[PDB]
């Protein structure tokens, strides 16, 4: 649908849409930019991720409200029907993001920073699918999230310092996966603690600005550890 | 449990 | 598009969409309910108004962000193009609401409470069109807002007490029209002051719950008077 | 200048 707009114009409009808090538009501009077929820069990857995180974040919040109402009513068909409508929409957005990653962002990503970023996204969007999945479907979706996060972790531990913000955010989100999806709270706690401690020990190497970036995410790891222990 | 907020560029 | 869903199911889903903060869905459910052709109850009128106020409120906020960026850049075509896209979308929503009021909510509204409510809506959505209009177009749109608000005012002063919350909100919004759209700040101030004073003098007649409802809107009139004087 | 918020039923 964005095929007639220049790549650079899509990127410019995605930044405008962010400023206007128009995240559906932002995501559509960044989908158009990905579909131009060129690799994404660091800033462009962040625009893609921010756009879809906001879109799916609103869907997830609405799905949770509706799921809670539906569960209370099971203690007419309308609540279930509407929860199903929101759920299908959410699944469609996750499938769209996964399809961009598969066609062809991941396979073209050779540098560790890009490949880890995209594999973390792949884990995240399978995790959002897992949040709404029920049954054996849930098993295979969970394993797809796990496999994406694990490949990202393996690359990040070989190629990035322990304070790298992508490496830290990946570990944070994989720990949430373990706690909330995989029923592995001890694995979640161990990953968050090890990640925090290894980052702490590397802070001495950082500039003031990098220190701020890394310590921000470390505080999120600590916040989860405080909630989980 | 909080994941990366990730909502602001 | 909602023709196959029962009226009562549309109403139920509009309430669920409000709880989920899904205001585009809420507006589409309430449009479907209006198009069933039956008059709306008080609660249903409020659902219709809340849904569209939230939809157009987000559009207006985005249009203002983009218009500000565009004005700074005039101190490529992308900012103007995207402001135009948001503007066209906003105009489409206002035209949809105006079309529901014209086909056929206003003509079927005989009681003062319903007729004033719908005419206030008509003034509001022409006012939102006026906010983005440029030139002679702006003149005729401004007059359409004024004419709707004036008819609502005339009915409200004959048929409702000065503390009625619809009468108060109508006067508040007409005063904003005078201040922000019609370049008549003195008319805005006089209307807000007279409305506030006549409501104050009628508060003694109200129950505790009605007192709370009326004084809330009176405080909004006072807040504007404080900003304008 | 504020109009009726009108965003909550
Ligand atoms: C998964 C991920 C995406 C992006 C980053 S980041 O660009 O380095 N950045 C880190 C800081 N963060 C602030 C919030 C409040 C956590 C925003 C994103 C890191 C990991
Ligand atoms: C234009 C209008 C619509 C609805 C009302 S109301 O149903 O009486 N109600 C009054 C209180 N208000 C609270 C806010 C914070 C002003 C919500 C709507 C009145 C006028
Ligand atoms: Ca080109
Ligand atoms: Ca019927």
């Amino acid at each position: 649908a964005m095929g007639s707009m220049e790549r650079a114009s899509l990127i410019q409009k995605a930044k405008l849409a962010e400023q206007a808090e128009r995240y559906e538009d932002m995501a559509a501009f960044m989908k158009g930019a990905v579909e131009k077929g060129e690799e994404l820069s660091c800033e462009e990857r962040n625009l893609l991720s921010v756009a879809y995180k906001n879109v799916v974040g609103g869907q997830r919040a609405a799905w949770r409200v509706l799921s809670s109402i539906e569960q209370k009513s099971n203690e007419g068909p309308e609540v279930r029907e509407y929860r199903e409508k929101v759920e299908t929409e959410l699944q469609g957005v996750c499938d769209t993001v996964l399809g961009l990653l598969d066609s062809h962002l991941i396979k073209e990503a050779g540098d560790a920073e890009s490949r880890v970023f995209y594999l973390k996204m792949k884990g995240d969007y399978y995790r959002y699918l897992a949040e709404v999945a029920t049954g054996d479907d849930k098993k295979r979706i969970i394993d797809s999230a796990r496999s994406a996060y694990q490949e990202a972790m393996d690359i990040s531990k070989k190629e990035m310092p322990p304070t790298n913000p992508i490496r830290l955010g990946l570990a944070l989100n994989f720990s949430v996966f373990h706690y909330e999806i995989a029923n592995s709270p001890e694995e979640a706690i161990s990953l968050a603690k090890t990640t925090f401690d290894e980052a702490m020990a590397d802070l001495h190497t950082l500039s003031e600005d990098s220190y701020k970036d890394s310590t921000l995410i470390m505080q999120l790891l600590r916040d989860n550890l405080t909630l989980w222990t | 449990a909080g994941s990366i907020p990730g909502r602001r560029s």
